[PDB]
């Protein structure tokens, strides 16, 4: 089983990454902007570490001192996966200031890009998102499996109810 | 295939109204409600089918609360079961109709049109306020005969009732008042008057309205049995909304009071025009007598702000032009003069289509126009 | 509003006293008014109407005696309605005497509101004048109800006007 | 073994702030509110509070001595404030001039003047002036580069300390014509001019504060790589005679300081204060304050500065400590 | 002592004082006395009709005018109208006939002894310590602009912009509207102008404004009405000051406020231009927006070596556009006044006291 | 580059590229004694890419075909400098999961992490900007 | 629901209310159903009479023969329009026991009985072909390839969509036709069609008829209809008719089950959706009360 270390590798380095602070744009003035959407910052980002398990699923752990990004890159074979998680992804992303984390358009070549900034890092616990990070990973690919095995009973009741008319 | 018979549907609390364009009666009339009960779990009834299976529907809760829409999860099987099994309509042929109350936020009209536009895969999204929708089903009257989208939208419901003034089109919310006074009101004081289904059935089949109850009793020593005995009741159910006192003394404040204070809190600019006609939401407050009766209310309160006025300041202002419409069956017109609005060859050109859609996502799903 | 005016007090002069003013009126007991110029429209009759009309009000603008003779007219009809509600007719008229011309003496009694009964109490120089005002409209109500509810039936008053003395002026009926 | 709860402080501390009797603690809540508080009966309660600040304000410190209190914040101007003999606080603004925002500030040892961690290329330093009734700006250009983070001011009227976002650690000095303090000359420069540097030493990483010893001497400094760096200077001109990097295992930390001559003791991100000794020739890691090492910690969250205690110039053996939830705490030795 | 008559506001303070003290608005009422003044005329406004006499640096109606004054030397400064000076300053490039009644009301109404009607865009620069510059007095209706040097203002580069206050209030409320919501134009004129001083703040940033707009939620706020709904702003709150910087968004074909200030600067001689560079400052609604002074520094630098002849940034350091941005910018030109006030107290050498109160002969120019 | 990296120019040995190739070569000969040779000289940060990229390849593949039924020995038995630099070898060789398979990266590294600190990956995430 | 309902509902209601009542008032309402079609109640002149009102490729090939000896006399003008306007009177009825209803059923069902037409000359000319090929099974091959590619006809009820069928000997098959504007709908009918043809392999359902199932390789033998050519956004399934079901005991309710073929999957595939836009709001609703419950 590949995937306990490779959560517990996740689960660790974000605990060790996860460091904001405040920063004053040294650029503008009076305006605190991210440092890995504006302008270059070459002083201040760290190196982005990456961890894999797999070669259809990975994610990007970015670090700065107040732009700290993460993404994954959810696990996809076949095409009912593909576009369920698509589709479940556009639907959470759109909706996001119900979480007031996630992005409206993740980088290119990704499916989901979180965010988190000092407000966000202060007005909650540190641990505790650590670790509902691995729940709702866990659960995503949970709630995935059930939808493609929730398919085939209503398949085949409408099979069974619609060739038994006869 | 854009040319097909709009379809316009207006959903509410309790009844919710549906049908077609170019027509002048409702095709489907229900109350908003659901029998909701391993696998299988899609089998509940909707409408009278519900209402009758209550005996075993377990609890058949409602699916919207004061209007705006707390159960999405329900209202998308409402919605879908109202079109499959009681429409029999095909969703890529023409263009939906959502409805909104007055003010309907962002996020609720967005996540509406995601539910109704994604999930069964249809071409063309339009939403309006029930303001305009209601102004637009005035104007077969003689009054108007044409387009003029200036005026005031006071919507009585059963429950509750509000006001929600319209300037050139665009509905200014910023001051306005409510009249909490109902038909509840006008059902208890007759069911006191008297010491559900009856009460409602006595309130459906007889109600006078007079000037004055001085003049209704001296006339009415000068009657009818069904169903038990009747009188001045009918004489005074009406005067419940005119003088809350008698009613309700806690909102001594009045429809003519309410009405003025509401047209005069805006600017006076636009105040001359909305104070010419106003048209009542509904079917509630229609009764045999009623629109004259608040058009005589409205013209003797506003004497000692014209009359008056013209002494006080000194200044002839001629602004005798008020003339109030009252619908003849306003119970479902609502959609009435949505489908003389959508009839029009350029409602097809102020809606959004798949391409405007799968290229932009939910982002365009807020401004829309006449 | 659908309140029940005065229409005959005003404010330039009337025989008023403590609280309330003179209003003439035809009577067939002893009075403290005189003959009006004319019977067409007496007090007493608008009085009855005016009571029938509020007796499910709230209240009314007090302005002088205006109000308050209202007020009191609308009380004693609706006194008078209770205690002829559904009794027997000699019974009835028995009672309605009893309280028209009884001892009563000027307002402000125990136990009954002072202040919705009469706020400015003035009973000397209109003691004896006041009394037989009261005792004279008093009856010619009670006698006016009494010929007027009663239907062509035996002594039998109208079903509604018995009926519909739930409420009272300003809630004053429990 | 030894600790204390406070006011829970549902606010960003990341102060304490303490007075001259350390009775009236100020301390930040993210806006431009201030909170003060006073003595209670096994607790505080609150006294009072500020206002007239536009931003977040972000450092503050008061002068045990004087028993003055200076604010700044990221509105490109500072603020100081005075008791006022009523019994309330007056308010006053100083004249500064500067391109970006602040982010620390710190008192002089001699109240005499103060320093600003201005955001730009520059720092500022502010004084009484005479015959006057505001205070001159200033601004140097040649040392410093980038923008600083931490300050720190040395026992004394010059050498003062600068931390800069790079990995270097950078040192400035503040002598000026007016003020009648003669710059004793010393190990790190003798007789030194009014702008000058003595050694930009490269540290491991980022940079969080700087450390210095009671005496004067044996300066310090940690970082964001888990590493804190030690240096003892011989003159202006020559290299460091013991340069010892040790990096502790545990989490990094931030805002340390030298407890005793020998000891010295800081927190951070870390949920658990560290001890360790220090010697010129050997270093080494004893223990944590920490004795239970939701968390079976006592601090379930990230620990802000650290402020020593009142104690003795030469050895406190006590401080205290807080996070970004409050829960000040005073710890000991 | 003395007041700063403004077009939409107006405030009035002590000379040498360390801050203002009074502070009312130019909206009187119309209904609780019997023609509302500043407070009676703002708090209840419900049941008034506001009006604004002050307007594009003109006046018409002169009773509201005159009851306005007599209403704050009597309650404002409680001094007597004849036993105290004033010093007033009307906006720049305004006309003669204005000044001469405001000085005959001052000479033969209240019966001030001395007076002195300055410009007020010249105690704006004096406050700051500089006797030749430029500043940028963008007005509630208009935007003056007039530079200064040798202790006098040139009247050829005089101007004023279009842009103000009300166009982007007006913008603001179409944005917010054109967003989804269904506002009205007088709805409520306050909330929107509370929230964006509260919540707008000019960037010219425009490649990253839309990205960060529709890539991230940081830049979304949460506000609250006065009634009580929660209304959320989203890329609207940048795009409402781009309207100084673009005329022609608002309507009005003009270069912009740094376009127009850079024409006129170029239009002089290269000898006053030297100085004119280091004295770049505002003082009014061009001086009060979060990131204006780095966004029309950017603006100057580019239009400096992209616009004249400038083919590689090799000479960059050579000019230096000196940009200050004094925090007390709006009661700048007010403290300027104040301070200028005392120095022309004790002088016996001002042309105004005894001479311009009731000494009146056939030449009042010198004034 | 010119600020918060110390490593500048080191074409002195980088040119030469040499040393790495002898300590790849004796690791392969060879293959707890991987690490020993491994380990001893990191890619030294400079224009050099395709030797570097060489000797990372090399340098997971020796950790891939290692004895891994008892690790913490290794684990434990090590400076942290060495520690660190078996950390940082497993980040960057963790970033292409196409050629190696990863399983054994992602087990040194959780066991390195659960053994040792947890700062390892703290220390191992602030590295040279371009090494 | 589970199986979609072949008489209209607002029709079924309409009728029976109407039957019963004794005050029917003027009716100006404009309903549609499936197929592309449009319905127009109301009367023309009186109050009482209820006129109730692709088309020519059926009146080419011969229907109304059927729907005139089902309807009886109640035929009238042409009504420009949809083609087929009926007059009813609530004066003239032969009795109330059921034959109100069964005018009711009639009437609503009138667009399966126009849409079953085509069915009684592939009946007819199976019969014949059996009854012909009875007594000699051999040489039943060639004669029944040499009996196909011209008899087959072609129903064209949408722009696109398109059915045919043709008879055969001892059974009888047809096919259908679909178009996909979607990557999620594809897939879905892709796995409700694989699942359908392997739902047979049940001995408890192998009575059922054989699904075959041809996305991009539709049939040779119906390649040459002049409709639309195999496409990339299109899907065809074909189905067989066995004698028993065919059976005329039972060829009443196996004609209704499969005229409303197209629309049950659609219908079974937007609930799908709905269920799992269901889903997808209680996972969100949990993670946003976990949020909310991560704070201090
Ligand atoms: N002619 C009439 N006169 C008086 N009352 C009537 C008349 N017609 C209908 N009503 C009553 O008016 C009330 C409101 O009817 P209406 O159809 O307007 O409700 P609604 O707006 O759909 O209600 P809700 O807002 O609760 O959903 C009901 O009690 C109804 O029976
Ligand atoms: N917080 C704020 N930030 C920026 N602008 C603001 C703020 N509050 C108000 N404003 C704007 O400031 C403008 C008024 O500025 P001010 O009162 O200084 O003008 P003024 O000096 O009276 O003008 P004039 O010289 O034209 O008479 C208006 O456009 C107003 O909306
Ligand atoms: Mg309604």
């Amino acid at each position: 089983n590949t995937l306990r270390p490779y959560l517990n590798a996740v689960r660790s380095t974000l605990t060790a990454s996860l460091a904001l602070e405040e920063f004053s744009s040294e650029i503008v003035e009076r305006q605190s902007q991210p440092e890995v959407e504006v302008g270059r910052s070459p002083e201040i980002l760290l190196k982005p570490l990456v961890v894999s398990r797999n070669e259809q699923e990975q994610c990007l752990i970015e670090s700065s001192v107040n732009s700290v990004r993460f993404s994954i890159r959810i696990k996809q074979v076949d095409e009912i996966e593909r576009i369920l998680v698509r589709k479940f992804m556009q639907f959470l992303m759109g909706r996001a200031e119900s979480f007031f984390i996630l992005r409206r358009k993740p980088v290119q070549g990704y499916d989901i890009s979180f965010l988190i900034t000092n407000y966000h890092t202060e007005e909650m616990l540190k641990h505790k998102l650590v670790d509902f990070i691995i729940e709702f990973m866990e659960e995503v690919d949970a709630e995935i499996s059930e939808m493609k095995l929730f398919l085939n009973g209503r398949a085949r009741l409408v099979a069974e109810t619609y060739l038994s008319c006869f | 295939a854009s040319f097909n018979v709009p379809i316009i549907m207006d959903n509410g609390t309790g009844y919710s109204k549906l049908g077609y364009a170019g027509n002048d009666a409702p095709s489907y009339v229900f109350p908003t409600v659901i029998a909701t009960r391993a696998t299988e779990d899609l089998d509940f009834f909707i409408g009278n089918d519900a209402l009758k299976k209550a005996s075993a529907g377990y609890s058949l809760d409602y699916p919207i609360r004061h209007g705006q829409i707390e159960n999405w999860d329900h209202m998308e099987r409402f919605w879908q079961q109202s079109l499959f099994k009681y429409l029999r309509c095909e969703p890529e042929d023409h263009y939906f109709l959502l409805t909104e109350p007055p003010l309907n936020p962002p996020e609720n009209r967005e996540n509406t049109a995601e539910i109704m536009f994604e999930s069964f895969n249809c071409a063309g999204l339009y939403i309006a306020v029930q303001a305009v929708l209601a102004l637009a089903a005035s104007w077969t009257s003689s009054k108007v005969t044409d387009r003029s989208l200036t005026g005031t939208v006071v919507d009585s419901g059963d429950g509750v009732t509000h006001i929600i003034p319209v300037a050139e089109g665009y509905v200014i919310g910023s001051s306005i008042k409510t009249m909490p006074l109902a038909g509840r009101d006008v059902t208890y004081f007759v069911q006191s008057l008297l010491r559900l289904k009856t009460a409602e059935r006595i309130k459906e089949e007889c109600c006078y309205v007079c000037p004055d109850i001085v003049k209704e009793f001296s006339r009415f020593d000068r009657l009818k049995y069904a169903s038990i005995d009747v009188g001045f009741e009918r004489f005074l159910a009406p005067e419940i909304f005119f003088n809350p006192e008698i009613a309700s003394s806690d909102f001594l404040t009045p429809l003519p009071e309410l009405v003025d204070n509401v047209v005069q809190s805006s600017p006076i600019d636009v105040r001359k025009g909305l104070y010419k006609n106003i048209v009542l939401s509904g079917g509630s407050t229609l009764f045999k007598n009623f629109g004259n009766r608040l058009q005589r209310d409205l013209k003797r309160i506003v004497d000692e702000r014209i009359h008056r006025s013209e002494m006080l300041s000194g200044a002839k202002s001629g602004g005798v032009d008020v003339n109030v419409i009252s619908h003849k069956r306003q119970r479902n017109a609502v959609w009435f003069g949505g489908s003389l609005l959508a009839q029009t060859p350029e409602f097809g050109s102020y809606c959004h289509t798949k391409a405007d859609y799968e290229e932009y996502g939910a982002s365009i799903a807020r401004r829309y126009q006449i | 509003m659908p309140a029940y005016h005065s229409s005959f007090l005003s404010l330039t002069d009337v025989p008023t006293t403590g609280n309330i003013a003179m209003l003439p009126l035809k009577t067939k007991f002893r009075g403290p008014a005189y003959p009006a110029d004319e019977s067409q429209m007496d007090i007493i009759d608008e009085c009855i109407g005016l009571f029938r009309a509020n007796c499910f009000f709230r209240n009314f603008e007090i302005k002088g005696p205006a109000d308050r003779t209202l007020i009191y007219g609308t009380l004693f009809i609706s006194e008078c309605l209770g205690r002829v509600n559904g009794l027997n007719y000699r019974d009835a008229e028995r009672q309605l005497n009893s309280l028209a011309l009884e001892n009563f003496s000027i307002p402000g009694s125990a136990g009954f509101p002072l202040n919705a009964l009469y706020a400015p109490p003035l009973s000397p120089q209109d003691a004896e004048i006041m009394r037989t005002y009261l005792t004279q409209f008093r009856q010619e109500l009670a006698y006016r109800l009494l010929s007027h509810v009663y239907a062509t039936e035996k002594d039998h008053p109208s079903k509604w006007w018995t009926c519909f003395s739930k409420r009272r002026f300003m809630n004053k009926a429990l | 073994a030894t600790s204390q709860v406070l006011h829970i402080l549902p606010k960003p501390s990341y102060e304490h702030a303490f007075n001259s009797q350390r009775t009236e603690f100020v301390t930040t809540t993210a806006t431009n509110q201030v909170e003060l508080y006073e003595q209670d009966g096994n607790g505080w309660k609150h006294a009072r509070t500020f206002s007239d600040h536009d931003k977040i304000v972000t450092c503050v410190d008061w002068a045990p001595k004087s028993n003055r209190i200076v604010t700044c914040s990221q509105d490109r101007n500072a603020y100081v404030y005075e008791k006022r003999p009523d019994g309330t606080w007056k308010q006053t603004l100083v004249l500064l001039r500067l391109n970006r925002a602040a982010t620390f500030v710190r008192w002089s040892p001699n109240e005499d003047k103060f320093a600003v961690g201005s955001g730009a290329r520059v720092i500022s330093v502010c004084y009484f002036e005479q015959e006057n009734d505001w205070w001159v700006s200033k601004h140097l250009k040649r040392p410093l580069r980038s923008t600083i983070l931490s300050l720190d001011w040395h026992p004394n009227n010059v050498l003062l300390a600068a931390g800069c976002a790079d990995r270097k650690a950078y040192v400035l000095s503040a002598y000026v014509r007016d003020v009648d303090a003669k710059p004793e000359a010393s190990v790190w420069g003798s007789r030194l001019p009014f702008n000058t540097v003595c050694a930009e030493y490269p540290s491991g990483g980022w940079v969080h504060a700087v450390g210095f010893s009671p005496s004067g001497n044996a300066l310090a400094y940690a970082g964001h790589d888990s590493s804190v760096t030690i240096a003892y200077p011989s003159a202006p001109e020559q290299p460091p005679r013991a340069l010892i990097t040790v990096k502790l295992s545990q989490l990094p930390l931030r805002s340390l300081l030298w407890a005793n001559e020998s000891a010295i003791v800081a927190a951070g991100y870390n949920y658990s204060p560290i001890l360790l000794q220090g010697n010129e020739s050997g270093w080494a890691h004893t223990r944590d304050l920490d004795a239970g090492t939701s968390l079976p910690t006592v601090h379930q969250n990230m620990i802000a500065t650290l402020r020593p205690y009142a104690g003795t110039p030469g050895n406190i053996t006590a401080f205290t400590s807080s996070g970004t939830d409050g829960r000040v705490v005073l710890w000991t030795l | 002592i003395v007041l700063d008559n403004g077009t939409g506001f107006v405030k009035v303070g002590y000379a040498k004082d360390n801050f203002p003290r009074f502070q009312f608005p130019s909206i009187v009422g119309r209904p609780i006395k019997d023609v509302m003044v500043g407070d009676e005329a703002e708090a209840v406004r419900s049941l008034l009709q506001v009006k604004y006499p002050m307007e594009n640096g003109i006046i018409r109606d002169f009773e509201e005018m005159n009851q306005l004054w007599d209403y704050t030397f009597f309650e404002k400064l409680k001094i007597d109208p004849r036993g105290r000076k004033i010093l007033l300053t009307e906006p720049p490039m305004n006309p003669v006939a204005n000044r001469e009644k405001m000085c005959e009301t001052m000479f033969e109404r209240y019966g001030f002894g001395g007076v002195y009607v300055a410009i007020q865009a010249v105690l704006s620069l004096y406050a700051q310590g500089l006797s030749s510059g430029v500043v940028v007095d963008s007005g509630d209706g208009v935007t003056h602009i007039v530079p200064v040097y040798e202790s006098v203002v040139l009247n050829h580069l005089v101007g004023r912009l279009d842009v103000a206050g009300r166009d982007a209030t007006r913008y603001l409320i179409s944005l917010l509207l054109r967003k989804g919501y269904a506002f009205n134009r007088t709805a409520d004129f306050e909330t929107v102008r509370e929230m964006k001083e509260k919540l707008c703040y000019v960037s010219y940033d425009l490649e990253l404004d839309h990205k960060l707009s529709e890539e991230t939620t940081v830049l979304m706020r949460n506000y609250t009405l006065p009634d009580g709904r929660v209304i959320k702003v989203g890329s609207e709150r940048y795009e409402c000051p781009e309207c100084l910087f673009q005329p022609h968004l608002v309507g009005s074909e003009q270069p912009g406020l740094s376009e127009f200030i850079f024409d006129t600067i170029q239009a002089a001689d290269v000898d006053i231009r030297k100085y004119l560079y280091r004295a770049i400052v505002l003082s009014g609604g061009s001086s009060m927006y979060a990131g204006l002074p780095s966004r029309l520094e950017k603006e100057i630098k580019q239009l400096w070596f992209e616009r004249v002849l400038h083919g590689d940034p090799a000479r960059l350091p050579n000019f230096k556009v000196k940009i200050e941005d004094a925090p007390r910018r709006r009661h700048a030109v007010f403290i300027g006044g104040a301070v200028l006030a005392d120095i022309m107290a004790q002088n016996d050498h001002m042309w105004v006291s005894k001479a311009e109160w009731e000494e009146y002969g056939v030449r009042a120019l010198d004034k | 580059t010119e600020q918060d990296i110390f490593p500048i120019r080191n074409e002195t040995a980088e040119q030469v590229q040499a040393a790495v190739s002898q300590l790849i070569p004796q690791a392969r000969s060879a293959i707890l004694q991987g690490l020993k040779t491994l380990l001893s000289y990191v890619p030294y940060g400079n224009d050099v890419q395709e030797v570097r990229t060489q000797y990372l390849n090399a340098f997971v593949d020796v950790l891939s075909n290692i004895r891994a039924a008892d690790i913490p020995a290794f684990v434990k038995e090590c400076s942290t400098e060495e520690i660190d630099n078996i950390v940082n070898f497993i980040y960057r060789g963790l970033a292409n999961p196409q050629a190696y398979n990863s399983s054994v990266l992602l087990n040194w590294h959780e066991k390195v992490v659960e053994i040792s600190g947890i700062g390892c990956i703290v220390r191992v995430l602030n590295s040279r900007p371009d090494l | 629901m589970l199986s979609l309902d072949y008489n209209n509902i607002f029709i079924y209601e309409l009728l029976t209310e109407r039957f019963s009542s004794e005050n029917p008032s003027s009716i100006d309402q404009v309903v549609t159903d499936f197929d592309g079609v449009t319905f127009h109640i109301s009367t023309p002149e009186e109050k009482t009479k209820i006129l109730i009102s692709c088309y020519p490729e059926l009146v080419n090939y011969g229907t109304l023969d059927l729907l005139k000896q089902i309807y009886g006399a109640y035929v009238h003008e042409p009504e420009m329009g949809y083609n087929f306007s009926i007059l009813i009177d609530l004066q003239q009825l032969p009795a109330t026991d059921e034959e109100k209803e069964q005018l009711a059923m009639s009437i609503s069902m009138l667009k399966r009985n126009v849409l079953a037409a085509p069915f009684h000359r592939a009946f007819t000319k199976q019969a014949e072909l059996a009854d012909l090929a009875r007594k000699d099974p051999e040489n039943a091959p060639m004669l029944d390839k040499q009996a196909t590619s011209q008899e087959l006809m072609a129903i064209h009820y949408r722009d696109e969509e398109t059915i045919v069928l043709w008879p055969e000997h001892d059974r009888v098959t047809v096919v259908f036709s679909t178009k996909f504007r979607e990557e999620t709908d594809r897939i879905f009918g892709k796995v409700f069609l694989q699942e359908f043809v392997d739902a047979r392999r049940r001995p408890a359902i192998q009575t059922a008829p054989q699904v075959l199932f041809s996305y991009r390789d539709p049939p040779l033998e119906i390649r040459d209809i002049q409709g639309i050519q195999k496409g990339d956004d299109f899907g065809f399934v074909t189905f067989v008719l066995f004698e028993r079901h065919f059976t005329p005991q039972n060829r009443e309710d196996c004609i209704s089950h499969i005229q409303v073929f197209r629309n049950t999957l659609h219908f079974h595939i937007k609930a799908s959706k709905a269920y799992m836009h269901q889903r997808m709001r209680k996972r969100v609703a949990d993670f946003q009360k976990v949020l909310n419950r991560a704070k201090p």
